[PDB]
RNA sequence: GGGAACUUUAAGGAUACUGCCAGUGACAAACUGGAGGAAGGCGGGGACGACGUCAAGUCAUCAUGGCCCUUACGGCCAGGGCUACACACGUGCUACAAUGGUCGGUACAAAGGGUUGCUACACAGCGAUGUGAUGCUAAUCUCAAAAAGCCGAUCGUAGUCCGGAUUGGAGUCUGCAACUCGACUCCAUGAAGUCGGAAUCGCUAGUAAUCGCGGAUCAGAAUGCCGCGGUGAAUACGUUCCCG
């Protein structure tokens, strides 16, 4: 009854559903059943920035940052399966989260 | 006003200025900054002179003013009229 | 039996058609028990009305987000549309009403430097 | 009715008629009526002698009108009299409470003096 | 600002660091209901007998590249002004402009 | 506008008695997007006048209705059809304000009924806008 | 237990192009109407602001030429002030009530925040809150009660069961410390105000109007600002004059 919990969180969801892929492609190969993945709500936060230096309050910028979220589920997981991700590399800009 | 369960607020130094005071009965103001500190019970009878940002006023404690902060009758503002 | 889905204002409603007498239930509920005001039943009412086969069918609907009269315009659109699933023959009249169509109005949002969508602050030249 | 030597109106319901006696609020008719045991809706004319005396009884224990008025002017004489911070405030008939007072001071100050 | 003011603000964060555990210590104290009257009593005493510097409600958020006191934005540790710069330069991960 | 002209905006039809006509009052008479309390307000006096006096209460209110209606405009000009009923809402409305009763669904009917036979100040404002215009 | 249908979550795609029909235009660009379609001619909204103008604004974000001070125009500290108050103006909030106030019962959102944090539940208190305790690093637990709405009762046009200023008396919490100068709670009080001159402002549709919810700053301190949804109008004949 061993079941492998991926949470991949990151500022862009190209480079997430890249990594996601990735873990994927892996586990697939490794001959694991996969479930996943599986979109979590997106964070976003915004923020209103005052332009000029001394007096405008009608001229700001308006910024914002999203936080995304992917779940992955391992069920079934074969010897080389843990093994072959944790030698999977760490993609900059990814954070990667396992539980077993 | 400050909660009951912590007790009327008093600076150290003040307080400890009062008591010796009132152990022995010198008659001589007491010069203090403390405009926040609560007037006690044992500072009725002796003379404060509280800091009101550029002068000092003497205060003649009465049994009437126990319980109010000793900057109450130091006023910091000056005006007449226009 | 059939399946239609209804969406007006943030409120989404699954409506389950089938044939029967006329039982008709809203979230575990009656009409009368979950619309107060008669507006509302008389819309949700309004498609079967208009066919007349107000008894030759059973509703089972579910409604979510939105307000009365968007959940009401919701489970409207979705008994249209499982109208138009259960025949197709019906699209013409359906549409003719206008039932058809899907409101797309939306709350505007608020913008910067203004109190509102459009409202602005008020002016003073003088 | 004549309580505490007020006439209280007679054609509304004792919870209202009631408030119509100076240190008495909607609060503390609701308690005087429920320690007498009478509805809140009947009419002060619709009330008994005997009624009309347990209320009078009930209102004794708390200071009303003379007594009232009284202690807020000696409340206020003392301030005025010590000459603390708040006791300057009600002698210049200014804001007492902290409020701003370069605008807004109209109902301390009264209406408007011109220069 | 100022280099007084920004050495000013350094020296309050070394005396709130400094003086940490005590007073936390101190404020336990307090809030113990076994403890006896005089034991809580006199740790109230202490704590009012703390240096006023240790006290973290004297600490004032600064931008960390200028010492700005307005505009703080707690995520960045940035004020507005560089902020923006260093948004629209591109050095910020995630940030883009806001448009819905 | 200036170069275009605006579609008219085409509201629903009443659920009740399918009835643009009552669905246009219960617009003049709402405030604030308040829609039910309208709905009570004006059917409220359309079946208590149906109690009052039978009569079909759409048929009982258009036939007051084209009693209100004007026909002239202020430089003469005759009111185009639209307006004609746009400006009887307003004066039943505004006039139905002022008379005294517990709700103002019963002050609705009462000068509806008030309007049928004749006497109301909706139609003292239409004799003096008719005066206006034989003045000119 | 279970199912992968539906809602939703969120990545990638499809669709709309005057595409089809009719009439006009000039026999062009264009323009009007109809079917189908969720949507029809730019479907709605955001971001994006040409060459230039005003010695416009900012030496107090920062950088920087030049000028000036150097036991002081630099640096440290306690207390006070930025909160003053005969007055005038700008921008707002709350009202003047019955399309309403109060009481009892009962429905329907979206978006956002939470580990120095948000807290289920129980006990104590009229209450602000306090104590014990539980889950949560969150589509998992929580802020959280949406409010206007619907049903019933009552008030009966009164400065009132409208309004909620001011003042008296008690408290709670944050904080080393609420006097000057905090927010909130309870009792008492119950001001002006009866829809506001000349003049003037916003808005063409999910808009105006009205109702509630969240956040940034932040120990505490929004009627401001930036967002979110609920209910949901009226009127555009036209360019004669007002302005640009």
């Amino acid at each position: 009854n061993q079941r492998i919990r991926i949470r991949l969180k990151s500022f862009d969801h190209r480079l997430i559903d890249q990594s996601a892929q990735e873990i994927v492609e892996t586990a697939k190969r490794t001959g694991a059943q996969v479930c996943g993945p599986i979109p979590m709500p997106t964070r976003i936060e915004r923020f209103n920035v005052l332009t000029s230096p001394h007096v405008n309050k009608d001229a700001r910028d308006q910024y914002e940052i999203r936080t995304y979220k992917r779940l992955i589920d391992i069920v079934q997981p074969t010897d080389k399966t843990v093994d072959a991700l944790m030698k999977l590399d760490l993609a900059a800009g990814v954070d990667v989260q396992i539980a077993l | 006003p400050r909660s009951l369960k912590k007790g009327p607020f008093v600076d150290a130094h003040l307080f400890a200025k009062v008591e010796a005071a009132v152990a022995s009965n010198s008659r001589k103001p007491i010069k203090t900054w403390s405009r926040r500190s609560m007037i006690l019970p044992d500072f009725v009878g002796l003379t404060i002179s509280v800091h009101n940002g550029r002068n000092h006023v003497p205060v003649i404690v009465t049994e009437h003013m126990v319980g109010h902060k000793l900057g109450e009758f130091a006023p910091t503002r000056t005006y007449r009229g226009h | 039996t059939n399946y239609g889905t209804g969406r007006r204002k943030t409120a989404t409603a699954r409506v389950f058609l089938s044939a029967g007498t006329g039982k008709l239930v809203i979230n575990n509920r009656t009409l009368e028990q979950y619309f107060g005001r008669e507006t509302a039943r008389m819309v949700v009412r309004q498609p079967l009305e208009l066919l007349e086969a107000t008894e030759k069918y059973d509703l089972y609907i579910t409604v979510k987000g939105g307000g009365i009269g968007g959940q009401a315009g919701a489970i409207r659109h979705g008994i249209t549309r499982a109208l138009i699933a259960a025949d197709e023959t019906l699209k013409p009249v359906l549409r003719q009403a206008g039932f058809v169509t899907r409101d797309a109005r939306e709350v505007e949002r608020k913008k910067l430097g203004l109190r509102k969508a459009r409202k602005r602050p008020q002016f003073s030249k003088r | 009715a004549r309580i505490a030597g007020v006439n209280i109106p007679d054609n509304k319901h004792a919870v209202i008629s009631l408030t119509y006696i100076f240190g008495i609020g909607r609060h503390t008719a609701k308690n005087i009526l429920a320690a007498v045991g009478i509805t809140e809706t009947t009419k002060i004319r619709e009330l008994d002698d005997a009624q009309l005396d347990a209320i009078r009884a009930e209102v004794a224990k708390v200071p009303t009108e003379g007594d009232l008025r009284r202690e807020i002017s000696m409340n206020i004489k003392r301030l005025m009299d010590l000459g603390c911070y708040r006791g300057l405030r009600h002698r210049r008939s200014l804001p007492v409470r902290g409020q701003r007072t370069k605008t807004n001071a109209r109902t301390r100050k009264g209406p408007r003096k011109p220069i | 600002a100022k280099k007084g003011m920004i050495n000013r603000e350094l020296k309050r964060e070394k005396t709130v660091a400094k003086y940490a555990a005590k007073r936390a210590e101190l404020k336990a104290t307090i809030a113990n209901v076994n403890a006896s009257d005089e034991e809580r009593f006199e740790a109230m005493l202490k704590l009012q007998a703390l240096p006023r510097n240790a006290s973290p409600v004297r600490l004032r958020n600064r931008c960390g590249l200028t010492g700005r006191p307005h505009g703080y934005f707690r995520k960045f540790g940035l004020s507005r002004n560089k902020l923006r710069d260093t948004v629209m330069q591109g050095d910020v991960p995630g940030v883009v402009k806001a448009s819905w | 506008p200036r170069r275009r002209v605006v579609a008219a905006r085409e509201i629903l039809p009443d659920p009740k008695f399918s009835s643009q006509t009552i669905a246009k009052f219960m617009n003049h008479v709402m405030q604030d997007g308040k829609k039910s309390i309208a709905e009570s307000i004006v059917y409220g006096a359309l079946e208590r006048v149906q109690e009052k006096n039978k009569v079909d209460p759409v048929e009982f209110f258009e036939t007051t209705l084209e009693k209100v209606r004007p026909m002239v405009e202020v430089v003469p000009m005759e009111v185009r059809p639209s307006r004609r009923t746009a400006l009887a809402m307003r004066w039943l409305v505004d006039a139905a304000a002022k008379r005294s009763e517990k709700t103002m669904a019963l002050r609705l009917a009462g000068e509806l009924l008030d309007a049928a036979e004749g006497k109301g100040a909706a139609i003292k404002k239409r004799e003096d806008v008719h005066r206006m215009a034989e003045a000119n």
